[PDB]
């Protein structure tokens, strides 16, 4: 998406973009790119966090627009679940995307942006069974953005639906688990279309 | 108040999966004084499910 | 005289009598208190120390107080041994109840000659009374022996607005020129009957 | 999307006595008082804290 909309410098920041196979996803950032680079950070880390100010500080064009994109959160309803667990768990659900966002904010990157997104679910409007640390990350973030958006940066929470490129082809069944509950993926890209032209706008 | 978001969360927690018992949220001013008890319980009452 | 029951001649005949066995009462040399005690913590507390007795009470307005008079000396004592027990209690006012049956005899000698003079008339529609708690009959209203009651007993104000809304009264008007009824009528009311059915006070 | 229930926004009545309330709440003050409020109103309640 980002090199269908022409961003000639990007950069990767999480772990697995020096782990995985992003081979495929560099030859598709091939087209309209002209600097690619991966950090390898550690999210969980506020100073492997701050290590990204370079980014901007470097001779490459100053940064303007981030993207975090959707996170695994694991199944637990209320039973199963108690004060031990749950200050584990949602504090895994939520370090990264608040230590990034707090820094960013702290040291410039945030304002010196034009649109910052944070990854929500829409099934975390309504909630559902099954997800209850899920839905309190979701919530958290819905707050801390408008905490920052008042404050007058460019922070949207973005609740979004499934990825259709990340149903995987190995296994349907957790899209056919939502498919009866009436929640049909999309385009990532279009997700992305349809709401990333508006934060500094409307 | 971002500290706040376990309880919204915890309300919804319930509505899918103890789906018989009634039960509500109501989000108070922070600052303003408080209602008196009465007038949540009894508009609270009104809602038969949640 | 609302219910169409008695003439304003009637009317104006009864209330300036019932004026004067009004006077007779509250220049004596009793007294009265309200304590924040049910009728069956205050009944009970009448009959658990010797040392209390010599007031009654007088009216129950709503379930959270009830109202204590006669002798002075009762009415103090009372009114000490529940704020030993932790409840709250108002300063003395003056009596509300007959203090004698002398004062009876001096009521008798006055009231029936007046009322049989009345020229009432049968009901255009239920009135219920603080001495009774229930619809008065034809043949109760015209006894001097009802309207001498409201000096001799308890003033039973919950248990009438109590039958309002079981027989069917969604909405209660207050004409409060004194005693501020439209409060008293809300506390009573609005914690019997079925759930969320409707309550209109002004 | 937030309604204002300026429509029917009337409290009705509470569901009479068929048990107890319980209040639970950070302030003890709090607790208390709402159990001072539905005691004038004839309910029962019992005030609960941490």
């Amino acid at each position: 998406w980002l090199a269908a909309r022409g961003a000639r410098s990007v950069v990767l920041a999480g772990a697995e973009s020096e782990r995985g196979d992003l081979a495929g996803a560099r030859t598709t950032g091939h087209a309209g790119i002209e600097r690619l680079e991966h950090v390898a950070v550690d999210l969980s880390s506020a100073a492997d966090v701050a290590r990204l100010a370079e980014l901007c500080a470097d001779g490459r064009p100053p940064l303007r627009g981030v993207l975090l994109l959707p996170q695994p959160v694991a199944g637990g309803g209320l039973d199963e679940l108690d004060g031990a667990r749950f200050g584990a768990e949602l504090a895994g659900a939520l370090r990264g995307p608040v230590e990034l966002t707090r820094r960013f904010t702290d040291v410039g990157l945030t304002g010196g942006t034009d649109f910052f997104v944070l990854s929500t679910s829409v099934v975390s409007l309504p909630g559902r069974a099954g997800t209850v640390v899920g839905s309190a990350a979701d919530a958290f973030l819905t707050a801390l953005a408008r905490h920052h958006r008042q404050a007058g940066l460019p922070v949207v929470a973005a609740a979004w639906g499934p990825w259709l490129e990340s149903v995987d082809e190995s296994d349907e069944a957790p899209a056919v688990a939502f498919a009866e509950a009436g929640v049909y993926p999309a385009p990532g890209g279009e997700m992305l279309d349809a709401l990333l032209p508006l934060p500094a706008a409307g | 108040h971002p500290a706040q978001a376990p309880l919204t969360a915890l309300f919804t927690s319930l509505v899918w999966e103890h789906p018989e018992l009634p039960c509500a949220q109501v989000d108070l001013d922070p600052a303003e004084d408080p209602p008196t008890v009465v007038s949540l319980l009894g508009q609270v009452m009104r809602l038969p499910g949640a | 005289y609302a219910a169409g029951a008695l003439s304003l001649a009637d009317g104006a005949a009864l209330v300036t009598a019932l004026g004067r066995i009004t006077e007779r009462v509250a220049t004596g040399p009793g007294a009265s208190v309200w304590v924040r005690a049910t009728e069956d913590e205050v009944r009970a507390a009448l009959s658990g120390s010797q040392e209390q007795v010599g007031a009654a009470v007088a009216a129950v307005d709503e379930p959270g107080t009830t109202v204590v008079s006669g002798d002075a000396g009762a009415v103090a004592r009372v009114a000490a041994h529940w704020r030993a027990h932790g409840r709250a209690t108002g300063a003395p006012r003056p009596a509300r109840l007959l203090l004698s049956p002398d004062d009876e005899q001096a009521a008798l000698a006055e009231l029936r000659a007046i009322v049989a003079g009345l020229a009432f008339r049968e009901p255009e529609v239920p009135l219920l009374s603080t001495v009774t708690g229930q619809p008065v009959e034809p043949a109760e209203l015209r006894s001097a022996e009802h309207w001498l009651d409201h000096l001799r007993g308890p003033t039973r104000f919950l248990d009438g607005v109590r039958r309002l809304r079981t027989d069917g009264v969604t909405r209660l008007v207050g004409l409060d020129l004194s005693g501020d009824l439209t409060g008293p009528a809300g506390r009573s009311a609005a914690g019997f009957g079925e759930p969320g059915r409707p309550l209109l006070l002004a | 999307v937030w309604h204002a229930l300026a429509e029917d926004g009337r409290p009705g009545a509470i569901g009479g006595g068929t048990g107890s309330w319980l209040v639970f709440s950070d302030d003890p003050e709090r607790a208390a008082a709402w159990c001072d409020e539905l005691a004038l109103f004839g309910v029962p309640a019992v005030a609960l804290a941490g």
